[PDB]
């Protein structure tokens, strides 16, 4: 039979315009509610919803992925690695009342886009289509990663999402930005000094720091700088990897690069599964607050 | 003044939880990412000692005024071009005010 088809099918006579405004709002709101998390504000949180929703993807059979919106069901909505992100979920319900004619999976995605550029990333062109689907589209949860792995467990997890090794390293650096919650995941602390501004940071820290592993209070291990940063156990063994560790130095060197690697990764990331038609608008670029006076 | 002047207990955790990470304030203090911030004010934009300075911070040599910060803060890199400090400004008048007057008081 194959794998199922999802065609993109752009909302109702919208255009780039509709999309612009969207983005402006939340935009906006990531401006004015900036005292979330200690004031790292919600920029990290709405960049790792956008991952989770995209993560799911199994190239296999092509189910999960951004397309149908499925995280607004509960059986997603609850998977426990999923936890901490209701606080994302929360600050777009607002905004999705405003705009209710673009469907969850443009929303959640627009929305990591949004963060990135707005905390100075590179710009991520972006295109919409995602179409909403069933309860019975929702993904079982344990789809996503596992934290306490090694450099191979994350080769082969990413194989599932078609990703080679330049865009694992690449996507990694996303973890420039935000912390970890112990609360939420048994890990925490912080990558980095600069938690909201995208840069490559993460890179120059892990070979630049002295990290020594140790336990947290949630009793596990993690891997502690003396400058109080902490890497998870997947993120040092990207310096343990002979060939994660070349793209971690090429990365730490030049920051263009990562930027660009980043913006072709994460959008791929979040087009998975989708099959544009040949009649669709090419992918559209945003404007920030700063690039319109703001 | 042009710019006002406001609490200074609010300033204080703005700067813990925004600026902390990367300056301290107390005399003698350690330069981390940023250079110790003791006696900014008064001071000229890239001399503090033993801290290296991108080009840009040391070619801008404005003297550190409530005034002249504020319009710092609100935006780094459009002020200083070319810095390296890794900050997305602080787009609120009262945080500046709130901020600036911790300073004002822990930088003496
Ligand atoms: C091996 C794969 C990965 C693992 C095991 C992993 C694990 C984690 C964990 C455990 C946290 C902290 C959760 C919390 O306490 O809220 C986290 C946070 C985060 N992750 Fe990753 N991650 C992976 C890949 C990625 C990728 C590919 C991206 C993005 C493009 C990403 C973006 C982020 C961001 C932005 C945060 C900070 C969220 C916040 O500040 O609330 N992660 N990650
Ligand atoms: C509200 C928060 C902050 C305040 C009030 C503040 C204050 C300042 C000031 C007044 C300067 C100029 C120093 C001089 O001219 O001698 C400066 C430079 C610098 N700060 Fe900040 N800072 C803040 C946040 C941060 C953060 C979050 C970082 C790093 C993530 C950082 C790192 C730096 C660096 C590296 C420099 C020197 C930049 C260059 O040489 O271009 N600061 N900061």
């Amino acid at each position: 039979t194959t794998p199922l088809v999802h065609v993109a099918s752009v909302e109702k006579g919208r255009s780039y315009e509709d999309f612009q405004k969207v983005y402006n709002a939340i935009a906006l709101k990531l401006r004015e509610d900036d005292e979330y998390d200690n004031y790292i504000g919600y920029g990290p949180v709405l960049v790792r919803l956008a991952w989770h929703i995209s993560g799911t993807w199994d190239k296999h059979d092509n189910t999960g992925g951004s397309y149908g919106g499925t995280y607004r069901f509960k059986k997603e909505f609850n998977d426990p690695s999923n936890a901490g992100l209701q606080n994302g979920f929360k600050f777009l319900e607002p905004i999705h009342k405003e705009f209710p004619w673009i469907s969850s999976g443009d929303l959640f995605s627009l929305g990591g886009v949004t963060a990135v550029q707005e905390m100075q990333g590179p710009k991520i062109p972006w295109r919409c289509g995602r179409v909403d689907t069933p309860e019975d589209t929702t993904p079982d949860n344990g789809r996503l990663p596992d934290a306490d792995k090694d450099a191979g467990y994350v080769r082969t997890f990413f194989q599932r999402l078609n990703m080679n090794d330049r865009e694992v390293v690449a996507l990694m650096g996303a973890h420039a930005l935000g912390k970890t919650h112990l609360k939420n995941s048994g890990y925490e602390g912080p990558w980095g000094a600069a938690n909201n501004v995208f840069t490559n940071e993460f890179y120059l820290n892990l070979l630049n720091e002295d990290w020594k592993l140790e336990k947290n209070d949630a009793n596990n291990e993690q891997w502690d700088s003396k400058s109080g940063y902490m890497m998870l156990p997947t993120d040092y063994s990207l310096i343990q990897d002979p060939k994660y560790l070349s793209i971690v130095k090429e990365y730490a060197n030049d920051q263009d690069k990562f930027f660009k690697d980043f913006s072709k990764a994460f959008e791929k990331l979040l087009e998975n599964g989708i099959t544009f038609p040949k009649d669709a608008p090419s992918p559209f670029i945003f404007k920030t607050l700063e690039e319109q006076g703001l | 003044t042009e710019f006002k002047a406001g609490s200074a207990k609010k300033g204080a955790t703005l700067f813990k939880t925004r600026c902390l990470q990367c300056h301290t304030v107390e005399k003698g203090g350690p330069h981390k990412v940023g250079p110790n911030l003791h006696g900014i004010f008064g001071r000229h934009s890239g001399q503090a000692e033993g801290y290296s300075y991108t080009d840009a911070n040391i070619k801008k040599n404005v003297l550190w005024d409530e005034n002249n910060m504020s319009e710092y803060l609100t935006n780094p890199k459009k002020y200083i071009p070319g810095t390296k400090m890794a900050f997305g400004g602080l787009k609120k008048e009262k945080d500046r005010n709130d901020l600036i007057t911790y300073l004002k008081k822990a930088c003496e």
